[PDB]
């Protein structure tokens, strides 16, 4: 039996951390969450657009944070950018490999 | 948000596959005899029956002859390891002139209208053994990592 | 036309501000089409973009 | 380009801008089919071509 992570077919991402001891960066997970839609949208050559989100639940303080100069928030502008999309937390992805790793699913 | 069109091109042929309509012959009177061939793979004649009239054709083997590649249909072959074959004791196709692709073990492209070199086990190699008289019809093109060549085939 | 993978650029929103380049520009620039075409990934044969007006 | 008929079944030579001639530098495997006709000062001649 072969697990959703482990899966030899579906296409792995390397990031940047996040967080980088409590050293928020808010403009990496956007540019990264803009990269995997868009890879989802030509690696099927425009058949399936991606729709949902699984973030871990640690890091929801990430998204909250006020944009420079401005009211509203990353999350909020990532909404109105992409409207049609729903992102959602699950803590199964805290933890991905036994050893502390953590994930994002698309 | 902006839209976006995609293009994407097919692939051009498979193994053992007629090449163009030029003219050809096919041999519908044989049949397999001990083993199976590949779709796409040189054969050779063991024994023509005198008065019966069938030909037993069989995989090609070392100090042989070939006779003419199989090539496909949906209807006389069998599905077997993921590819197309025929099975033991069974009626085949075999090309004996005209323009087929079929299977290759070389890595580079050949010259048009050299000899064709053959492999021990019926597939195209360069710098091989077995001696052949056909030609190469220039087509050189790979089908997802299986690799494939137009070849001229002459009635023996 | 532009190619695809160069839609990103244009959605990037201007500093002190909460909208996108695009958005302006299309303000600015009535009755102009933007579109995608996949076809302009690869002009020459060696990765080289293009953009056509 | 020649001035005497040839004979059938003999193998046919070319010429280097490419028409027939008795004694050509080209060798082919084609074949003369017998037919051996002029039409107004041109010289023509029937070829049996085999594939390559």
């Amino acid at each position: 039996i072969v697990s959703v992570f482990n899966h030899p077919n579906i296409t792995k991402i390397t990031s940047g951390k996040w967080i980088d001891a409590s050293t928020m960066k808010p403009e990496t997970a956007e540019a990264e969450l803009t990269q995997a839609i868009e890879t989802i949208e030509t690696i099927t050559r425009g058949q399936h657009r991606a729709t949902n989100i699984l973030i871990p639940p640690s890091m929801r303080k990430v998204l909250a944070i006020r944009m420079p100069e401005t009211t509203m928030s990353y999350l909020d502008y990532f909404k109105s950018q992409n409207s049609g999309i729903e992102i959602d937390s699950i803590a199964e992805l805290e933890d991905i490999d036994g050893a502390g790793t953590k994930g994002v699913l698309v | 948000q902006i839209n976006a069109s995609y293009q994407r091109d097919m692939a051009i042929a498979l193994p053992g596959m007629v090449a163009d309509t030029s003219k050809y012959n096919i041999d519908g009177a044989c049949v397999v005899n001990e083993g199976d061939v590949l779709v796409g793979a040189a054969v050779q004649v063991v024994q023509a029956q005198a008065v019966d009239g069938h030909k037993l054709v069989k995989a090609l083997t070392t100090g042989t002859t070939p006779y003419g590649v199989a090539i496909r249909s949906h209807w006389q072959t069998v599905n077997a390891q993921n590819q197309m074959i025929y099975e033991d004791g069974g009626a085949i196709n075999v090309m004996t002139s005209g323009r087929v692709w079929m299977l290759s073990k070389s890595t580079e492209a050949p010259t048009f209208g050299s000899a064709v070199k053959l492999d021990v086990d019926g597939q195209e190699k360069s710098d091989g053994t077995i001696e052949t008289t056909w030609t190469y019809a220039g087509g050189w093109t790979k089908y997802k990592d299986i690799q494939l060549v137009e070849v001229q085939l002459h009635q023996l």
